[PDB]
């Protein structure tokens, strides 16, 4: 992308229905940082993931690293509070050759003091002015009445701790739904009656596949037992359905 | 009242876990002495028909 | 945009929600298991308000709503979402399937009383400006006509983890007047990606009226546990916060309950007040006189200034960034002030 | 084990739930408990209709 | 940090011009910018100040004329000046108000009043003849 | 409009006591007020906010004060770089600034 | 990042040389270390090549003459000429190929490829006279 949306109005774009090549995301050494929650930070590819999200901002000064789930403070808890529970990761890298300005892009507005806190995940663009001290403020500014955007500052010659790591979050659900988006994989020819290693958009396991008796409805893909186990599957490329 | 979430969580996860098995071992040996009185009372109804 | 005012003004009408409001909780197959989950739902026997000339009022958008609609010649266009549902939020606009199912996620600047417009279709009259397009997705054509009964729509509008989740199934019915009792579940139709915040809602209505009505309830969260059959429809479900019965179902997991005792939930006196006490002394701790004084001691002969007997602020702690590092053991590093040391 | 592990606590009892049937075992046991002991008073005094 | 200005210039009475004050080091959204002009051997009398959002404020001898916005995209404040009169006659000054943690006084966090300036630009000398 | 003292001269080493009158509306009531010291020709760099607190960058003799109406300035060992006109801001005033004249000391 | 030359002098038809590339900020080893020669006012012809190690690659117009090794003890590339001809008249480049993430650049990962130039020295003008 040529420009992302600031901290506290980040963008979500939401990526499903294809093949994703997380090839060029494990090879890459341009990302300074690679330190991955979640899941493993190399073999991102043999999974499949029910969703993912891709909340992409740029954070400098402090808290260049504070994006983490279990951590606080000025930027990671009243701009975007990246959950507790949160599985997925952070790419992060400098971009002082591109998006940091030949002057200074004043350009990322960051939030600071909003009204007391954030919980995961809510985008808040609201500009309500915050007041602490004489209530009469109302929509108007005052003795103790803040416009509460207040712009990051970022110049070329920054500083490391300074320096803009353009922060990408990939946050993955894996138990939410049937998987849509994941790797690029050969996908070999169905064998039915034989014990295999089994791949089914990412349920993995070893057994035999035999014909399934089971009336699956349009847009549900596997079922599970009363063990809550997997028991049966509608194969992804032919709209059968398998008992594994 | 002393431990926020984004610390509590990992910190208390180790506490809870460790007042767990306090607990698991009290209701085990609790299950183990009652079947001692268990087998009492089967000596207690035995001796009492 | 007209706004319509040769309307009679009656109290709202309620009737008995008896089994309506369940849906597909996700898109996993399961069968002869009960299965537990915590989601919004419609309560059994709910009091739901009831709406019938050309009757369409403004209504509360809560958690979420139910919606069905028994009709015999297709009134209803569509629903508008938002925050205040006159083009200052985002909204979510459905316009009929006549020219194609259209879901559009633009901003759009509505005016004051929208409708869509229209036998023959000859007005448009929606929206006058539009841009800032964010999302567009359309389902293959069909045609819903524009001018007991034979076709039910219901609808599901729930704002969940970035999905607007739409459900809608159709059924005969033999009612005149109510909701059938018997049991059916609403089946996903499109997993919609717009994680908007919507709390109104404005139902759109098709000059001439026709023969038709519409309910509305409201969903709250609540534990259901649903009965997936062998084949792998949903054919009952128990609102375990309803009463002690579906109570000791929920816990039992089964719809028959036998001779016993169950323990369901656990009984606890809740506080009315706040009492806060601390000691009577205000005067303001020595804190100041500590880190603002001008010489400290060196590392191996470090000073000791004791501080007893006072309200300590450790506000000015907390909510100052002066302090580079403020890595803190033992305690949390922001709410301290709510501890006596 | 809610009451006392995460007393009157709601995000305590949420991170046990973490646990997943640990927590309804042991009450399930201790109900029995409770059981074995109104059955076996039962047999021995309560043998008379 | 350094503050340039432009806008002033030789006019005559009741004309119009525009202020330009491009900010390096900081933005207009970081700390308050306030406007304030410096009559040739006078005080400092405060004229305006932009927020870092949505402000009307000015004194009460220039109410209703003078209008304030920002460029943001390129980091400027403008300052249109229209119906001047004598008293707006000085030397012009956009006035960086003390940041957030102004020169890390170790008291006060994140309370951004702080009703006091920090460094500033060379200003600009406005004359109306 | 803050009143300020008039020039003077005088001699390097001891205290002088200039003090500014005000109205009760942003002085006596609100304790926002701060000083500055200007160079002709050059813009007015800070001196002291609060009055009590001191920036860095600064000699710590100067000292300042607020009283009622009146806001007094305990400058001790002046030298000879320090003549300048001393500034006083107070409050906003309701969101409204105001300054004094200014101080001119000189030297021998 | 600087790269020094030197060798190229007046010889007569037939002679002999030694060509001489130090570089300072970087190895033979790190990027590939390519040989070409730029006549006046023609294209840069591409002549050689050592890779990181062992490489016989010549252009099909100068085959088996042009020898390629390195002193990587003083991280030096030496070009042993023997047995002139007239198109090999032209100033010479030692060329420094893009090192592996070459300019950071957010796509490449360990493709050590990258079949361009990076930066390289001034030159040394070799003529056969
Ligand atoms: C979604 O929109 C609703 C309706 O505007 C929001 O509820 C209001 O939020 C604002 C500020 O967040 C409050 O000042 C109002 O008092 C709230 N209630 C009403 C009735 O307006 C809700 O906060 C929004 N949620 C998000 C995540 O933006
Ligand atoms: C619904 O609430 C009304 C009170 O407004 C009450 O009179 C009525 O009986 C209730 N209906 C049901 C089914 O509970
Ligand atoms: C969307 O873009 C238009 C530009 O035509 C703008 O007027 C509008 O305010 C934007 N809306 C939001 C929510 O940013
Ligand atoms: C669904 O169940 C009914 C009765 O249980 C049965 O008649 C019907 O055939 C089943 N569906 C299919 C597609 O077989
Ligand atoms: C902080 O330092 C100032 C220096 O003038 C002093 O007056 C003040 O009393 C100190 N704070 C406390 C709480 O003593």
């Amino acid at each position: 992308a040529t420009r992302f949306a600031s901290v506290y109005a980040w963008n979500r774009k939401r990526i499903s229905n294809c093949v994703a090549d997380y090839s060029v995301l494990y090879n890459s050494a341009s990302f300074s940082t690679f330190k991955c929650y979640g899941v493993s930070p190399t073999k991102l590819n043999d999974l499949c993931f029910t969703n993912v999200y891709a909340d992409s901002f740029v954070i400098r000064g402090d808290e260049v690293r504070q994006i983490a789930p279990g951590q606080t403070g000025k930027i990671a808890d009243y701009n975007y509070k990246l959950p507790d529970d949160f599985t997925g990761c952070v790419i992060a890298w400098n971009s002082n050759n591109l998006d940091s300005k030949v002057g200074g892009n004043y350009n990322y507005l960051y939030r600071l003091f909003r009204k007391s806190n954030l919980k995961p995940f809510e985008r808040d663009i609201s500009t309500e002015i915050y007041q602490a001290g004489s209530t009469p403020c109302n929509g108007v500014e005052g003795f103790n009445c803040y416009f509460p955007l207040q712009s990051y500052g970022f110049q070329p010659t920054n500083g490391v701790g300074y320096q803009p790591y353009r922060v990408v979050v990939l946050s993955f659900e894996l138990l939410h739904a049937p998987a849509t988006v994941c790797g690029p994989k050969k996908s070999t020819n169905l064998v039915k009656n034989k014990c295999v290693n089994f791949n089914f958009n990412g349920l993995t396991g070893t057994g035999v596949l035999t014909e399934s008796n089971k009336k699956f409805l349009p847009f549900q893909q596997f079922g599970r037992d009363i063990a809550d186990t997997t028991d049966a599957v509608r194969d992804p490329q032919t709209l059968e359905i398998l008992d594994i | 009242s002393r431990l926020d979430p984004p610390e509590a969580e990992v910190q208390i996860d180790r506490l809870i876990t460790g007042r767990l098995q306090s607990l698991q071992t009290y209701v085990t040996q609790q299950l183990i002495r009652a079947a001692e009185i268990r087998a009492s009372a089967n000596l207690a109804a035995t001796k009492m028909s | 945009c007209v706004n319509l005012t040769t309307r009679t003004q009656l109290p709202p009408a309620y009737t008995n929600s008896f089994t309506r409001g369940v849906y597909y909780p996700d898109k996993v197959f399961r069968s002869s298991v009960l299965h537990s989950t915590q989601d919004l739902f419609l309560p059994f026997f709910s009091n739901v308000t009831w709406f019938h000339r050309f009757d369409n009022p403004v209504l509360p958008f809560n958690d979420g709503v139910y919606f069905a609609s028994t009709e015999k010649s297709n009134i209803i266009r569509g629903w508008i979402f938002g925050t205040t549902l006159d083009s200052k939020t985002q909204s979510l606009l459905i316009v009929n399937n006549a020219t194609n199912v259209v879901i559009k996620v633009c901003e759009f600047q509505f005016c004051n009383d929208p409708f869509l417009g229209v036998w023959m279709e000859s007005e448009f009259r929606v929206y006058s400006s539009a841009n800032n397009c964010t999302f567009e997705y359309v389902s293959q054509p069909f045609l819903m006509d524009l001018e007991n009964f034979k076709n039910l729509r219901e609808f599901v509008f729930k704002n969940i983890d970035g999905y607007f989740k739409i459900y809608s199934k159709h059924t005969p019915i033999n009612l005149v007047r109510d909701l059938p009792q018997g049991f059916s579940a609403l089946e996903p139709l499109v997993d919609l990606p717009i994680g908007i915040n919507i709390t109104r809602f404005q139902t759109l209505l098709a000059w001439t009226a026709g023969a038709a009505a519409y309910y509305v309830g409201y969903l709250q969260p609540r534990t259901f546990l649903l009965k997936y059959n062998e084949n792998g429809t949903i054919t009952d479900a128990v609102d375990c916060a309803l009463d002690p019965l579906s109570e000791t179902k929920c816990t039992l997991k089964s719809f028959t309950v036998e001779k016993g005792i169950y323990q369901t939930s656990n009984f606890r006196v809740q506080p009315t007040e706040s009492i806060v006490r601390f000691p009577n002394i205000t005067n303001l701790c020595p804190f100041g006189e500590v880190f603002n004084a001008t010489r400290f001691a060196s590392v191996y002969a470090w000073n000791r200034k004791r501080i007893s007997n006072c309200v300590a602020d450790y506000s000015v702690l907390y909510n100052s960034a002066s302090f580079s590092t403020f890595k803190c053991y033992g305690v949390s590093p922001t709410k301290l002030n709510d501890l006596c040391f | 084990c809610t009451m006392y592990i995460c007393g009157d606590s709601t995000e305590c009892s949420n991170l046990l739930l973490q646990y997943g049937s640990f927590c309804t075992q042991l009450n399930r046991a201790l109900t029995g408990i409770a059981v074995e002991q109104d059955k076996n008073t039962q047999e021995v005094f309560a043998q008379v209709k | 940090v350094q503050l340039v200005e432009s806008g002033g210039g030789l006019i005559q009475a009741g004309g119009s011009l525009r202020l330009s004050c491009a900010a390096s080091g900081f933005g207009v959204r970081n700390n308050y910018m306030s406007w304030v002009r410096q009559a040739p051997g006078k005080g400092l009398e405060w004229v305006s100040v932009i927020y870092s959002g949505g402000t009307t404020y000015y004194a009460d001898s220039v109410k209703g004329r003078f209008t304030i916005s920002r460029d943001n995209s390129k980091n400027t404040v403008f300052l249109q000046m229209n119906s001047l009169r004598a008293e707006d006659t000085a030397v012009y000054y956009c006035a960086r108000e003390g940041d957030v943690e102004g020169f890390s006084d170790l008291w006060s966090g994140y309370s951004r009043d702080r009703y006091y300036f920090d460094y500033w630009g060379q200003g600009t000398l406005v004359t109306v003849s | 409009v803050l009143t300020q003292p008039a020039s003077v001269s005088g001699s390097p080493g001891q205290s002088i006591t200039f003090s500014c009158t005000g109205t009760s509306s942003d002085v006596g009531g609100y304790n926002y007020v701060s000083w500055y010291q200007q160079y002709p020709g050059k813009a007015p760099k800070l001196l002291i906010y609060d009055v009590t607190n001191r920036p860095s960058g600064v000699s710590d003799r100067f000292s300042g004060s607020k009283s009622g109406n009146t806001a007094s300035l305990t400058i001790s060992g002046l030298q000879a770089e320090d003549e300048a006109d001393y500034y006083c801001s107070s409050f906003t005033s309701s969101n409204t600034r105001v300054f004094g004249t200014g101080t001119k000391v000189t030297v021998l």
